[PDB]
RNA sequence: UUGUUUUCACUUUCUCCCCGCACUAAUGUGGGGAAAACUGGCUUUAUUUCUUCAAUUAUUUUUUUUGCUGAGGA
RNA sequence: UUGGAUAAGGUGCCUAAAUAUUCGCUCAUGAGAUCCCAUAAAAGGUGUUGGUUCAUAUGAACUAGCCCUGAAAAUGGAUGGCGCUAAAGCGGA
């Protein structure tokens, strides 16, 4: 009845192309609207076009409607009940750390640099910019003696 | 406007499929057949192990929907050509004036004399990977045979319709080279 | 203020009511002169 | 708008999105170089656009067909008769709005060595529902009298050739410096050091 | 909240009567729930109503009562049969229709926006008998049976909608429409 | 290296107008990096100046700058009006203008 | 009804409704001018002050834009007069647009005359 | 000739069992049943800076950055 | 006259302002596109999209949206032009 030892390398390698689905605990981003930038899980589904996103009490936005055009779906999905309500999507967000591994990826790294590189103050912009002309002193010095 | 809509194809047992962005080769022991399928929107996941292909639809409409099955006996009629080649029995038909077929450049390029006794030579040339041959029992007959049922099919019909009757009763000068019928080798 | 509430959740429930029994009614009727 | 010429791969755009584009650009007063002509996209099928073009081409001052509209075939000129239509061209600034404009096919000596830019709101993936028809412009126009498709085409795979050569060398000097700059990132203070990897350098 | 998301429907619930006269010492007082922009517009369509079914007018009546409904569970989706009747070019025909969503007044700001789209019938043609909430069990329409499967999911097709900042007229590389 | 620029680069638009009709007491002005409404509205009460050149010299100097103040916004794209001490010329038109910092 | 009945044949060129005392007190204090002069010389000034008031409508104790306020608020005793001293408001466009001025208020489709009800404050807020 | 009262039918599972037993869009699935109760709903207590305190309206009070204007001369 | 804010009408370019947002419909080998206004009918369609009423998810019969046929004229030609189909078309918000 089980799979023996098939299974756990064919559905691996499967590769679909479709992944990121638009199921419930689907993390999902933003990217149109008075909280554009801000992450939401996919609670659950109203219509084709409409959805009902959560952040939990972490990220800001609150459990609304919205049209599924302006998400952009991510990587990461929790386990989510059908029906959950914001207190228990909160718990099970704090409980799986799915912020935080979201919070690793490329695109979570990037939009973290971005958020402090568009932070920086004009002394540390002056900061980056003698670090990197240092950085470009040592760069030549190892390169001509790379010669 | 139904959310998933999915078809399944068995893949038969001597024949290799490899399907790349809905591009799909098929090889066989009578030779390989490609076939494009990039003009519709179409999810397709081959399963090589245990064989079959699942051609899948998001949100298709009955326009969109209808073309799940036609590309399914597109991919089946690839096997069918691969593992026993497509086969059409044409017969050529004729009352008073015979008609000679002459079947040159290997089995190819077949070239008609005497239809309604025109003493013109006609010919056509067979589509790429197909043979034309005459029959080795009947002898009115003519094979067009090949791994490609498009290739083949359109062969037989340039055959028949090089030799179509003109300036006459259609209903009584009947003579004219017929599909007879279609099968396999 | 919980008297109150429950005070508005009665005439509201009530209102509900009667347009539901006014969907009955009229369904009634229909399904009387279908035949 | 503020550079000193934006050189546009015109391969895969939508025609009349394009010159619109193009057009306010012009106005605006940057200068835009639109190359790869032959490579552009016009909605509906090629069968329809070539009615369209037999309609134009029908049409000519019957008492002198020189004075008559000049049809013009090269899908680069297609094009800047478009974006012309698009603009005030019988003003003066209008003229100059459409001589700060240059169209060709394929990519010649300086435009092949300048980066290329896209403009997302005129591309076909993203205009046109995949299952609607659409047609080539090179092909259009071959279909009309250009007869100039071919050739651009074998043009264009050489020129494919000598820029995949420049990117595998491009590719090879980046791992160089790459590897570089990580050796040198030991070599600096550690509050140098800290600043860049805190900001992401 | 997001006004450009929000529609401008919302549910009244209007109670009216006749003015009582020597002839009848109290008329029987009407009560009915009205989808409309404002209660003002909800008012005048009450009236509209009391005068088509009634005999009676607003001139002659006088308004009990008028207060807006809102919705218990504002987010939670559930399915709604509105039934439906409307004049076409041609003629007058009831017809019932499916929607779901969280509001009472959004399945009728989608009731008007589809009649609108699929038989061009514009507000002034459509009147609305019987909006309620149905059950899953006895849904009827498959656009809207098919979003009740055990667990529904499908990927995300859309292309994006960036913000206006970020919609930059000259792109360094052509974008995917894939994305995922 | 030298000569600091600290200013925002901007492009001179034609005049405040509708079809068929100019208003040339403001000039519709296109900032660099500002493409909302939101956005433009950052540098309004900011001194612009148009700075160009001559063919002959005037003070000694061939150059000479029309200044002018970012009064509010246009439209919804982070274009703005400015109001200038005399009407820039339409010769002007697509030409460059600095969105100083100060005030 | 006199003036209901006149106001139902001018309904489709003009909008109204019924102010609130937050606008009643806006329109007067901020677009509030008074007919000064002698009878039919009546030269229109801001109020800036209570002495014309007083000198023209005290005898009905109305000294004061408080009083005048009060009387058009509440249809009190004195509003004639208060009204007829009052000169007609000269209100700006609104700030945001109106939205058809063809088609009613009531009609499904946008529009803006007939009885706007409580509606007409925020139109008077953005006419201010 | 209105009310009132009653019956079942309504939920999640990353649970168990059976059949297809790998059949799915799926890292699962279709059909038929059992289970509690995480999820969801309700009640009591304490709390609202863990978190929520919304929206609309009435009634009030401020605030950021800023454009244009300066009649008169008691 | 200087500022402000609007009407009618518009916001892809010509052309100031949305390649805005949101939901449907439409593929036209002569699409369609702002009252007056710059023509189109009877009659048809197994194009597609919704509704209605009968038939053990099947077959019918209706209905009405958009599309198609019906639809031929003389210089070369006009939704104003370019063009537009994930609309820049049609009906809303």
């Amino acid at each position: 009845v089980e799979l023996t030892e098939e299974e756990k390398l064919y559905i691996s390698k499967k590769n679909l192309l479709f992944k990121r689905f638009v199921e419930p605990g689907r993390l999902c981003l933003i990217e149109y609207g008075p909280y554009a930038g801000k992450l939401c899980f996919i609670v659950d589904i109203v219509t084709i076009t409409r959805v009902i996103v959560d952040g939990a009490f972490i990220t800001g936005v609150p459990r609304m409607v919205i049209p599924l055009k302006r998400l952009k779906l991510l990587k990461e999905r929790i386990k989510i009940n059908k029906n959950c309500k914001s207190g228990f999507l909160r718990k099970t967000v704090n409980s799986t750390k799915v912020l935080e591994e979201f919070n690793n990826s490329k695109l979570g790294k990037k939009m973290i640099i971005k958020k402090k590189r568009d932070e920086a103050t004009d002394f540390e912009r002056f900061q980056v910019y003698f670090a990197k002309r240092e950085l470009k002193k040592k760069m030549t010095t190892i390169k001509n003696k790379k010669n | 406007k139904t959310i998933v809509s999915t078809q399944k194809v068995l893949i038969p047992e001597g024949v290799k499929v490899a399907i790349n962005a809905r591009k799909v080769t098929v090889s066989g022991k009578y030779g390989t057949l490609r076939r494009s399928f990039r003009h519709l929107p179409i999810d397709i996941r081959l399963n090589k192990l245990k064989k079959y292909i699942k051609v899948v639809m998001w949100f298709g409409v009955p326009d969109s929907l209808a073309c799940i099955r036609t590309v399914c006996t597109h991919l089946k009629n690839m096997f069918t050509g691969v593992t026993k080649k497509f086969l059409y029995k044409m017969r050529l038909v004729h009352a008073h004036f015979p008609i000679n077929s002459n079947i040159v450049d290997n089995n190819t390029r077949i070239e008609i004399r005497n239809y309604l006794g025109e003493k013109s030579v006609r010919f056509v040339k067979a589509l790429p990977g197909v043979v034309i041959e005459k029959s080795p029992n009947v002898k009115d007959e003519i094979y067009v045979s090949g791994a490609d049922i498009e290739n083949v099919s359109l062969t037989a019909a340039l055959i028949h319709q090089s030799v179509l009757c003109r300036n006459k009763d259609i209903r009584k000068f009947l003579d004219g080279i017929y599909v007879s019928e279609v099968t396999t080798v | 203020k919980q008297i109150q509430k429950k005070e508005l959740q009665k005439i509201n429930h009530d209102y509900y009511k009667g347009v539901a029994k006014a969907v009955k009614k009229k369904k009634k009727r229909e399904e009387k002169k279908a035949k | 708008m503020y550079k000193k010429e934006y050189v546009i791969d015109c391969k895969g755009h939508l025609l009349g999105r394009l010159a619109s584009l193009i057009a306010k650009e012009l106005l605006n007063g940057q200068r835009i170089v639109a190359v790869r002509c032959e490579d552009i996209n016009i909605s509906g099928s090629l069968y329809r656009n070539k009615l369209k073009y037999q309609e134009f081409l029908r049409l000519r001052t019957n008492t002198n067909p020189k004075k008559g509209p000049l049809h013009l075939r090269e899908p680069s000129k297609i094009l800047w008769r478009c974006v012309r239509g698009m603009l005030p061209h019988k003003t003066y600034k209008g003229q100059l709005a459409l001589k700060k404009l240059k169209v060709c096919v394929g990519m010649p000596y300086p435009y092949d060595k300048k980066k290329k830019y896209v403009l997302p709101s005129a591309l076909r993936a993203f205009r046109l529902k995949k299952h609607r028809r659409y047609c080539r412009l090179g092909t259009l126009s071959s279909r009309v009298g250009w007869n100039y498709d071919t050739l651009v085409k074998k043009n264009e795979v050489l020129r494919k050739q000598v820029s995949k050569a420049y990117y595998k060398k491009k590719v090879n000097n980046l791992n160089e410096k790459k590897e570089i700059k990580t050796e040198a990132l030991n070599l600096i203070n550690p509050e140098q050091r800290q600043v860049l990897e805190n900001f992401g350098y | 909240i997001d006004n450009s998301l929000n529609t401008n429907i919302h549910q009244y619930h209007i109670v009216g009567r006749a003015i009582p006269t020597a002839k009848d010492k109290n008329p029987n007082v009407y009560r009915m729930c009205i989808f409309a922009k404002n209660d003002t517009n909800a008012k005048s369509r009450f009236w509209y109503f009391m005068k088509k079914i009634n005999k009676l007018k607003k001139s002659n009546g006088e308004l009990l009562a008028c207060e807006q409904i809102k919705e218990r569970f504002p987010l939670r989706v559930k399915n709604y049969g509105v039934l439906l009747r409307y004049d076409s070019r041609t003629g007058t025909h009831n017809m019932y229709k499916e929607f779901r969503d969280t509001t009472k007044e959004g399945a009728i700001a989608q009731l008007y926006s589809e009649m609108a789209g699929r038989h061009r019938a514009r507000a002034s043609s459509i009147n609305i008998i019987r909006i309620s909430e149905i059950s899953s069990s006895l849904v009827r329409r498959p656009h809207i049976k098919q979003l009740l499967k055990r667990r529904l999911r499908f990927p995300a097709l859309h292309l994006p909608t960036l913000q206006k900042e970020y919609r930059k007229k000259f792109a360094s590389k052509r974008p995917s429409t894939y994305r995922m | 290296l030298q000569a600091v620029r600290l200013y925002e680069k901007g492009v001179i638009l034609g005049y405040k107008r509708s079809q068929r009709n100019q208003d040339p007491n403001f000039t519709l002005i296109s900032i660099k990096n500002v493409n909302t409404k939101k956005h433009a509205q950052f540098y309004v009460g900011k001194r612009v100046a148009y700075v160009y050149r001559t063919t002959k010299h005037h003070d000694g100097v061939k150059i000479k700058c029309i200044w002018g103040k970012v009064c509010r916004t246009h439209g919804n794209s982070g274009v703005i009006r400015a109001k200038f001490k005399t009407h820039i010329p339409p010769k002007a038109f697509g030409d460059r203008v600095r969105i100083l910092m100060y005030p | 009804k006199a003036t209901k009945e006149m106001l139902k044949i001018v309904e489709p060129y003009v909008t109204y409704g019924y102010p609130t005392l937050s606008t009643v007190r806006k329109l007067l204090y901020k677009r509030g001018y008074v007919r000064v002069g002698k009878v039919r010389r009546y030269a229109r000034k801001k109020i800036q002050d209570n002495a014309d008031i007083s000198k023209h409508l005290g005898k009905y104790n109305v000294h004061g834009i408080e009083d005048m306020v009060y009387q058009l608020y509440t249809c009190g005793p004195v509003f004639k007069k208060v009204n007829n001293f009052l000169w007609a408001f000269k209100l700006k466009p609104p700030r945001k647009g109106f939205k058809a001025k063809r088609h009613a208020f009531n009609e499904p489709r946008p529009g803006d005359w007939g009885n706007r009800e409580a509606h007409i404050n925020e139109l008077i807020n953005r006419m201010i």
